[PDB]
DNA sequence: GTCCTATCGATCTTCGGAAGAGATTCAGAG
DNA sequence: CTCTGAATCTCTTCCCGCGCGCCGTAGGAC
């Protein structure tokens, strides 16, 4: 199975799982492990946002890559967005700060 | 026959608190002295003992006055560095001098220690089937041992030390791995230990702004302290302290990445009252936020950003 | 031994003490009592070693 | 005298639990210990509450909980459940009058 | 083999390096 | 995201049975005697006033029933969330600190210095924030916004049972009787029915 | 047959997890 | 008369991936 891309979960925007759907193989808990143990830090914020999360990111790497500009814009993942509405769901007043 | 001195758990006070004994005598009332002691040949028996040697025995130098009778693999680490205490801890001794019974045992017994000098009032209430090591007579130190049994971190933390520590644990946990044959560095460990106590207790708040006792991180005191001490006011005192990891992490200054790992609606509620504020150093919380760990490459890239500055 | 934790007097104190740990909230009741107590041991719908 | 008292039903089959009622009072004959039953109705409150007009002996209350499709009585406690009030029995009425 | 490089993210090497043979584990005078 | 106006107050359950209460060691009140309150078991009384009865003490609706005539109304006892929600407003909360903090060494004892040692440290917390104690309690309940919550169509003309979705169904049912039955101002024991079904929901 | 409203407000949720730790309940006594 | 010991209760945790397979509100009233 290889998936370059296509769908995506609808609460929160990560891929799909299968290949009863076409879906991306988890990069999970102990990979990240793994990269953090190596420096790579640039694989890891990709792995984890551009190529997974950030509804913006992907689609403006998407047409870097097809430029072929390899370069990335990394925002901040909308499945993070999901738990902070999740708790502010709950009486718990989380939010984002500046400084 | 050789006799049987009475238990505790045989006999009364009337036996108990007549705590039998074999002191060595002559007509001069006291013994051929070691240069420098005032202390006579009084000797004494404890439970179980069985003794041959009554009234009016001719005792030598060397004999023996009576006689006393008498672990896992992956888990003797995991409860190892959770710093669980065992269910046998082997009681060991405090501050230093000299050891004394203090009341005998009904319930239990209780036994005492005291110094040279200072706070001789110091006693403890003590199981009755562990085997003591000592009697009543017997220098003693801070970590001296007064039963067998396994040791326990958080006393040996308070006895011989961070270093003690540090060398227990190391070899304590490399014991299995080399007998299963695995090679680990020992530094790897030290690592994990180096966080298991990174929290610390205040007894003197002196001049700082703690509580007049306070848990706090030990990095947190200690930054305070350096500066404090260049005022010259009077730096916090504290002990370290030992948390096994399972604890040590939902203790970390940082909300984010405790409730992340487990005990979420605890986290995630003791962080709410108290209306914390996370700064997002370290590496999980970057992760969950998805912007680059401030750890190899992204370390570098921090330092710039905080270089330039 | 147990006579000296029972704090029992005789059967109905017992059936107090069986019907109000069984079902605390509900009230213990003569009549009411062995409505639990038969259908824990002694009764076919509720009771059965075949 | 007889004073009023609120029974929880299963919310839908009220007025199959009121015909019970009145049922079990007819067969286990304790006629002198029962007034009357009240489910009113606007062109439905309570939504599942039926209104009994009632003594307490343990025996009666034994009954109505021993009706089917009958939660219990609505009070302070279970021991000495709790009786409404006066006004609020006339208010009822007047509602239920108008 | 060289001194490690300021920046090497230790404690997660560390972790690893104790939980990797933790599958390796089980669960159940002679000289003068 | 909206909101749900609750008919009454309520207590949020996190804060009612974490690892101690929150609010039962802000109040010194044991969480099973708050829980007695919460859910409509007991009485708790405030404000006491010239009267034989203390700054919180639950009293069962036996012993209220005695107050209530023992007594006129020089007292206040309530039941409910808005009872406990009365004890938080009630909070004097640093004076309640300087005495406690102070109170601390009023005696040697482990078995409490360090108990009390958390209770010093709440409520300097809850000073230090800007938080207030009422807030423990709910009166506005947010809902999520629904995208998270998708009620998706499956295999036909069905909705994915998308369980949020039925447990807000139950809050929004219950606070719509709720508001009925306030505002056609039913007795006690009914409304003590709604409201605990309303705080269990 | 379709639409709307509610749950054992007249039972019985499974014993065959260990643990491990805390909150919360009680001894022998000064 | 309740103070430090201990005693019973609940809460919380239990590998990572992966692939299939199926199965998926009810009852009552109008």
């Amino acid at each position: 199975h290889a998936r370059s891309t296509g769908s995506y979960s609808l609460v929160t925007q990560q891929p799909l799982g299968g290949k009863a759907q076409f879906g991306g193989q988890r990069f999970g808990e102990m990979e990240v492990w793994a990269l953090e143990a190596y420096g790579a830090a640039y694989t890891l914020q990709e792995m984890l946002t551009v190529k997974s999360d950030d509804v913006n990111g992907r689609t403006k790497m998407y047409k870097n890559i097809v430029d072929g500009n390899h370069q990335m814009e990394p925002g901040m993942p909308e499945s993070f967005n999901v738990l902070l509405k999740e708790i502010r769901s709950l009486g718990i007043n989380i939010e984002l700060e500046d400084e | 026959s050789s006799l049987v001195v009475l238990d505790s758990a045989e006999r009364t006070a009337g036996g108990k608190d007549l705590r039998p004994a074999l002191k060595i005598v002559d007509a001069q009332g006291n013994d051929v002295l070691i240069p420098g002691t005032d202390m006579p040949a009084q000797y004494f028996l404890p439970g179980k003992a069985i003794v041959q040697l009554e009234d009016g025995v001719q005792i030598s130098s060397g004999d023996t006055l009576a006689r006393i009778p008498q672990t896992g693999g992956l888990p003797r680490v995991a409860d190892l560095f959770e710093a669980r205490r065992p269910k046998e801890p082997a009681i060991l001794a405090e501050i230093s001098g000299i050891v004394s019974f203090g009341k005998e045992t009904k319930g239990k017994r209780r036994l005492v220690i005291t110094p040279v000098d200072g706070s001789d009032p110091y006693e403890e209430m003590i199981p009755k089937w562990r085997q003591l090591n000592v009697f009543e007579g017997e220098r003693v130190e801070r970590g001296d041992v007064i039963s067998d049994g396994p040791e326990a971190p958080h006393d040996i933390l308070r006895l011989r030390g961070v270093h003690a520590v540090t060398r227990y644990i190391v070899n304590e946990v490399q014991d299995v791995y080399r007998l299963q044959g695995v090679k680990i560095n020992d530094k790897h460990i030290e690592v994990i230990v180096r966080q298991m106590l990174r929290k610390a207790t205040i007894v003197n708040a002196g001049s700082s702004d703690f509580l007049e006792g306070e848990q706090v991180e030990y990095s947190r005191v200690k930054i305070a302290n350096r500066e404090l001490e260049a005022n010259g006011k009077v730096g916090a005192t504290y002990s370290r302290d030992l948390l096994g990891i399972t604890k040590a992490s939902l203790a970390t200054e940082s909300f984010i990445s405790a409730a992340s790992f487990q005990e979420t609606t605890r986290v995630l509620t003791e962080a709410a009252v108290a209306g914390k504020r996370d700064e997002l150093r370290g590496l999980k919380e970057n992760v969950i936020v998805g912007r680059l760990i401030p750890a190899g490459t992204g370390y570098a890239y921090h330092q710039d950003r905080m270089r330039r500055r | 031994e147990t006579l000296r934790v029972d704090p029992t007097n005789d059967r109905l104190s017992a059936l107090v003490e069986i019907y109000r740990m069984m079902r605390p909230g509900e009230p213990p009741t003569r009549e009411a009592a062995e409505s639990l107590f038969e259908n824990l041991f002694f009764s076919e719908d509720r009771y059965d070693l075949s | 005298k007889k004073r009023w008292y609120v029974v929880q039903a299963f919310s839908g089959f009220e007025g199959r639990v009121a015909t019970s009622l009145r049922e079990h009072i007819k067969l286990h004959n304790m006629e002198d210990l029962f007034g009357e039953v009240m489910v009113p109705t606007e062109e439905k409150f309570f939504p599942g509450y039926v209104l009994v007009q009632m003594v307490m002996n343990d025996a009666s209350w034994h009954l109505v909980r021993s009706v089917p499709r009958v939660m219990g009585f609505i009070g302070g406690t279970s021991d000495r459940p709790a009786p409404i009030s006066d006004k609020e029995v006339d208010a009822i009425m007047n509602r239920l009058q108008q | 083999g060289h001194i490690i490089n300021k920046g090497e993210a230790i404690g997660v090497i560390a972790a690893q390096s104790i939980g990797e043979p933790g599958t390796q584990l089980t669960m159940r005078v002679k000289n003068k | 995201m909206g909101h749900i106006e609750l008919a009454s107050p309520t207590a949020h359950i996190w804060f009612l049975k974490s690892l101690p209460s929150r609010i039962g060691l802000l109040l010194d009140m044991p969480l099973r005697d708050i829980e007695r309150v919460l859910y409509f078991e007991s009485y708790v009384v405030i404000e006491g006033g010239m009267t034989n009865l203390e700054r919180q003490q639950i009293l069962t609706e036996e012993q209220y029933l005695d107050a209530l005539e023992e007594f006129g109304d020089e007292f206040d006892a309530k039941m409910g969330a808005e009872a406990i929600q009365a004890l938080l407003k009630s909070m004097d909360l640093e004076q309640e600190c300087e005495q406690l903090r102070e109170e601390l060494n009023e005696t040697n004892s482990e078995t409490k210095r360090k108990k009390l040692t958390k209770r010093i440290k709440l409520l300097e917390a809850f000073v230090q924030s800007g938080n207030k104690p009422e807030w423990m309690i709910l009166t506005v309940l947010p809902v999520l916004p629904p995208d998270l919550r998708p009620l998706v169509p499956l295999d036909g003309g069905r909705f994915a049972t998308s369980d949020l979705n039925d447990l807000y169904r139950r809050v929004i049912n219950r606070n719509n009787r709720l508001k009925r039955l306030l505002d056609l101002a039913a007795p006690d024991i009914i409304v003590r029915n709604e409201k605990r079904m309303l705080q269990e929901a």
